[PDB]
């Protein structure tokens, strides 16, 4: 049984993740909403990403409190449903926004002069809303998660037999379009970006760009793909009995590493880049 | 709703269609600002880039993309005011007579003034040291030495990482590299990376003149898209 | 000779300074302290224009408070319908760098100009309907900074050659030319009588020229930096000047000196435009901090702030009736506030 | 500025005909076109309208289906194709230009037109059809309408057209606002219901038929027309 | 004679400018305040007019 380890691991890891994610996203959104510099498609995409991350984080401490008191859900069943829905819908929206930013800054770089199909003001909001509505309508099914009350305690945020027939269907989907296709898109786009950067035949800007691109690759390949593979191998064969004592440990640790993406992402994407680090200082030293 | 108002709305929609059709080209164009004193060979450059009007626009296509170079050589000496309108342009090409050492001081002064401008602080400034053959002939004749005007030229060592072109005399190479080093020092001063200079030795007959503009603007837009999209 | 003339000029300047100081019985503050406060003037955006392509660099209000002329840095003039927001007219200019535009008092002609050094006046009521080049006049050896119509046949213009000139539309030549300034003239402003007009240039001074004779009746010499905007008071006895030092100054033609200096420590960005209301209490000025301010011409206190734009404000103008105020910035978006 | 119409003539019942109109002296595309019919010994009657760029087209409730209007902008020409012509279609058709914007004067130039012979909108009713008067005196023509033309915007959608012997209707007033090329003798007054056209001093060139038109709604309807003779 | 020419030009300009009358600042400020208070009601920007007039 791994529940003994979960009760001790979740409360601290989720708590610290929530703390850092709030500390980051609050200021990130306060700086994005500033009318100081301008409104661009990249700005809208980063604002949607920050909003999705903040929504994912706000639903994090509830699960920490649940696991802290020995897997006891004190809120209503509607709260459990909304939390389980918002966690994964926000995770997938964040992944899709990261892919959108990747393709955006790939088209901006590989085609600087011609094909200026990158700059936009309304198309960005349209695409963000389309992604939101699609992901929401798709994941809506998860709202049927029962309270699953057993005796005096409620097994919210936990797997049961009733939740199998559905997970066996919508899981692999999220693996293809949620993990595999976005990962391949990121890889191709950033490899082409690296090729364009190394195109020089005979630099203080390119080296920093080079370090910005590969760190994100190693942070994305070690947080989502392992998590997706582990949850797939755990759900593809889930029979009544023991959890094998090993797959569950890997699953919980990779889920924690993925939840830590809510705190890696904001920084990786905005706090390091120069243009936003200037808007940041402006918003700070304004009034 | 009145019929006249509907007709006016339709006319406004047609005007918006035309304005969008024009804005497509506008955005897809690249504005360049050509600057240079009378002694500078900006006229010869415009004559070579053939791939009471105070403004002269010249459109030329290179590598299947257009460039609108703006030359201003029919206005008052001072240019601290009308230069502000040329912000957000693709690049600024500054011309200087690298051969005439007398006007080199005024050329460097004008370059420093255009570089430290508050409005053009975020605009790259390309540099074409035109009239290279004249400079080479002058430095080979030995009748005019840069040391007479710049004392640092007497205590300046040839760069170790230099790339002398085939057939160039050591004196010509040293002089051109000293000029380029002076220009790069005047540029990097208070540069902060937001804008960097692009010096290029341009001859009087070199047909590969607009190619230099293309290669410089490519890197300029690359850095502009790396900064604005948070990748550098 | 030269030394004697310089000494005489210095003595005359000192005498003028002493005379101006003698008439400085008190500042406008001492007299504007008893007037009731104006309060906060929170203007909201009633219209939003999204037609301009490049940076808006000029604007003006014609005799009719419904049509609004606006010029963009892409060589495009647009006459908008302020009420319905529709585009009444669109004029493609042969010059891309246009920095000035004005609407004739008859509603039939519109002037423009800029780095081309050629003032182009187009007609809007042509029998052919389409906009035609009515008069493309030249002669100035410098960029055109501002244009203002005096009637259906004459137009005053200021160029970078330091010399302003009143041209005739029918003749297409300088009806009269004024002596050159010390710097380039950047703005203009007509008086309600149309007989006199004050203009400022890069030099820290402003000259009040006359339409009848080419002579500056008054020359104020009170500024920290280069004047970038100037506006005439609705009555015609005073006028405001704004420079890049983030400080406006209200000079008077009767007193011939500055009355009050509108400035604040938190404002460090230069000024680009100045305008008054139909009454004159509200002095509106756009600053390079991506916004506009509205102060009290008498109290000099901050009455309102307009921060709707996102780029450096380029120009602003109040309607002849004072119903609304148009503001064009470098964000290619013109906003009407009320 | 010229609008030369052609294509008229005799047509048998049920036939078709393409009336053409060549425009010159102005931007044809910038002006919307209106085909208006006038029956023999009667007043005007709007038929069809085509906006700029062919973005909007309208026809009269009585002419829908049969008549179709089109415009060739590359050639600056207008065409009206009529099919299944009835006996009542005998009339003279005129093409008129109109540009709509604040301060404009829609229906400012009327073409010569062409004659073609066979074999719930607002209605405008005038009190008198003929008023005898000699030069020197003033005239006051009255006009009544069934619906108030005063729109919420405050614009008076009233147009006056003066047709002289042998000439086409000439615009006098488009909204009290005098029209272009018309002396100041003509003036307009009244409320949104009743209207009055006042001529202070009569001349030999003023004799003709004055027609009133409302422009509040797209479907137009001309009045009976008041005649002034020597 | 360009130097002395512009010198005498500026001298005459300052002379003709000094001859212009200049009243004290009190009267000018009073006149400005009176003109401002006269058109106070005719300034929608100063006096917010109801939505029926906009
Ligand atoms: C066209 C694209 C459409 C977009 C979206 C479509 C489908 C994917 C979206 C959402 C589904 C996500 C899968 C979530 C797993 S999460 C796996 C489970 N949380 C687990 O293994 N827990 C182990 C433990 O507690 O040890 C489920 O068990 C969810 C409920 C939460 C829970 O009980 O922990």
């Amino acid at each position: 049984t791994i529940e003994n380890f979960k009760r001790e691991f979740f409360p601290i890891v989720y708590l610290i993740i929530f703390f850092w994610g709030v500390l980051g996203n609050g200021l990130s959104i306060y700086v994005f909403l500033q009318p100081y510099k301008k409104s661009t498609s990249v700005n809208v995409f980063m604002l949607n990403l920050a909003i999705s991350d903040l929504l994912f984080i706000s639903t994090l401490p509830f699960r920490a409190d649940y696991y802290l008191r020995g897997s006891n859900w004190i809120f209503g069943d509607l709260a459990c449903r909304i939390m389980s829905y918002s966690l994964y819908v926000n995770m997938y929206s964040s992944i899709y926004f990261l892919t959108v930013l990747s393709v955006v800054r790939f088209l901006a770089m590989v085609h600087p002069f011609r094909l200026l199909h990158v700059t936009s003001i309304r198309s960005a909001w349209i695409l963000c809303g389309i992604i939101w509505i699609l992901i929401m309508a798709s994941s809506i099914m998860l709202l049927d998660s029962g309270s699953e009350q057993n005796g005096s305690v409620t097994s919210c945020l936990e797997l049961n037999l009733y939740k199998i027939a559905k997970l066996q269907t919508m899981n692999y989907i999220a693996l293809v379009v949620g993990c595999l296709l976005p990962f391949f898109t990121l890889s191709i786009c950033y490899l082409l970006i690296i090729r364009v950067l190394l195109k020089v035949e005979v630099r203080v800007s390119h080296r920093k760009a080079l370090t910005t691109i590969i760190i994100t690759l190693i942070i994305f390949f070690l947080c989502f793909l392992p998590y997706h593979t582990l949850r797939t191998v755990h759900l593809t064969t889930w029979k009544v009995g023991l959890c094998k004592d090993r797959l569950h440990k890997a699953l919980v640790i990779t889920l924690a590493l993925a939840a830590a993406n809510a705190c890696f992402n904001p920084l990786l994407y905005y706090f390091a880049g120069e243009n936003f680090k200037d808007r940041l200082k402006s918003a700070l030293r304004k009034g | 709703l009145s019929a006249e108002d509907k007709a006016a709305v339709e006319r406004s929609k047609m005007i918006e269609k035309q304005l969008q059709k024009d804005k497509q080209v506008y955005r897809r164009t690249l504005r360049l600002l050509l600057l240079g004193a009378d002694n500078s060979g900006k006229s010869t450059i415009v004559k070579q880039m053939r791939i009471t009007s105070g403004i002269f626009e010249t459109k030329f296509q290179v590598d299947k993309v257009n460039f609108h170079m703006f030359d201003v050589g029919a206005q008052r000496d001072e240019r601290r005011k009308w230069i502000q309108c040329f912000n957000d342009v693709t690049a600024i090409i500054f011309v200087v007579d690298s051969s005439d050492y007398n006007r080199l001081q005024e050329a460097l002064n004008d370059f420093k003034s255009i570089w430290n401008n508050r409005w053009l602080r975020t605009i790259s400034v390309i540099l074409f040291l035109n009239k290279q053959d004249l400079l080479a002939e002058k430095v080979l004749a030995g009748k005019s030495k840069i040391e007479d005007y710049f004392p640092e030229f007497a205590r300046y060592t040839t760069p170790e990482d230099a790339t002398p072109e085939p057939g160039e005399d050591p004196r010509v190479t040293r002089a051109k590299y000293f000029i380029r080093k002076e220009f790069v020092d005047i540029s990097t001063a208070s540069g902060d990376g937001r804008h960097i200079c692009y010096p290029h030795f341009t001859c009087s007959v070199d047909t590969e003149n607009a190619r230099r503009i293309f290669n410089d603007c490519k890197d300029i837009i690359l850095q502009m898209n790396l900064r604005e999209y948070n990748l550098v | 000779e030269l030394d004697q003339l310089r000494q005489e000029a210095e003595q005359l300047k000192n005498q003028i300074r002493d005379a101006r100081k003698a008439c400085a019985d008190a500042t406008l503050s001492q007299i504007t302290n008893n007037i009731d406060p104006v309060g906060r003037i929170q203007m909201r955006t009633r219209r939003t224009l999204r037609g301009h392509l490049a940076k808006i660099y000029a604007m003006h209000w014609g005799t009719d408070s419904r049509l609004l002329v606006s010029a963009s840095q892409d060589g495009k003039l647009i006459i908008w319908d302020s009420y319905t927001t529709n585009k009444v007219h669109a004029i493609p200019l042969r010059s891309s760098w246009v920095m000035t535009c004005a609407y004739a008092p008859s509603g039939n002609y519109v002037a423009c100009g800029g780095l081309d050094n050629i003032c182009s006046i187009y007609n809007l009521k042509t029998r052919e309907g389409n906009v035609r080049v009515s008069r493309e006049l030249a002669g100035h050896t410098g960029y055109l900074s501002c244009c203002r119509f005096l009637d259906d046949n004459q137009i005053v213009t200021s160029s970078g050659d330091t010399t302003c000139a009143l041209w005739d539309i029918e003749t297409g030549q300088q009806t009269t030319t004024f002596t050159g300034h010390t710097g380039d003239v950047m703005s203009l402003s007509l008086a309600p009588d149309t007989r006199l007009f004050v203009s400022g240039a890069c030099d820290a001074s402003a000259k009040l020229w006359d339409v009848r004779e080419g002579m500056c009746r008054q020359t104020f010499t009170g500024h920290e930096s280069d004047i970038n905007a100037i506006c005439f008071f609705p009555n015609g006895n005073a006028f405001a000047t704004g420079s890049d030092d983030a400080t406006c100054r209200l000079f008077d033609l009767r007193a011939d000196q500055e009355l009050m200096t509108y400035s604040h420590d938190n404002i460090i960005c230069g000024i680009t435009s100045v305008s008054f209301s139909k009454s004159g209490r509200l002095l509106l000025a756009g600053y390079d901090d991506f916004n506009c301010n509205v102060w009290d011409a008498l109290k000099a206190d901050r009455a309102g702030v307009l921060a709707g734009h996102d780029n450096r404000v380029s120009c602003l103008g109040v309607t002849d009736d004072g119903m609304a105020v148009a503001t064009g910035s470098w964000d290619s978006f013109l906003k009407i506030w009320n | 500025v010229q609008l030369v119409e052609s294509g008229g003539g005799l047509v048998q019942p049920g036939g078709s005909r393409k009336l053409s109109c060549s425009a010159s002296g102005f931007a044809f595309s910038s002006f919307g076109m209106h085909w208006v019919r006038q029956a023999p010994e009667k007043g005007l009657e709007w038929v069809a309208y085509i906006s700029s760029g062919s973005g909007t087209i309208y026809y009269a409730d009585t002419v829908k289906g049969r008549f179709t209007i089109s415009r060739d902008d590359p050639k600056n020409t207008l065409f009206l194709q009529m099919t299944s012509l009835r006996s009542e279609d005998t009339a003279m058709y005129y093409c008129v230009r109109s540009i709509y914007y604040y301060g404009s004067s829609p229906f400012d130039f009327w073409g010569q037109g062409t004659t073609l012979t066979v074999s719930a909108d607002i209605v405008m009713t005038q009190a008198t059809s003929s008023v005898p008067v000699t030069p020197g005196e003033s005239v006051s023509i009255s006009c009544r309408s069934s619906k108030s033309l005063l729109h919420s915007n405050g614009n008076t959608y009233l147009y006056w057209f003066l047709q002289r012997p042998g000439q086409s209707p000439q615009l006098l007033i488009y909204r009290s606002n005098l029209a272009s090329g018309v002396p100041d003798r003509f003036s307009g007054s009244g409320s949104g219901t009743a209207f009055t056209l006042t001529i202070s001093r009569l001349e030999a060139e003023d004799v003709g038929v004055y027609y009133c038109m409302q422009h509040l709604e797209y479907p137009l309807t001309f009045g009976a027309g008041t005649k002034l003779e020597l | 004679t360009a130097s002395i020419a512009q010198a005498r030009k500026l001298v005459e300009q300052l002379k003709m400018e000094a001859n212009i009358d200049r009243i004290k600042v009190s009267k000018a400020a009073a006149d400005l305040m009176a003109y401002c208070e006269a058109h106070a009601k005719e300034d929608p920007l100063l006096t917010p007019v109801p939505a029926s007039e906009n």
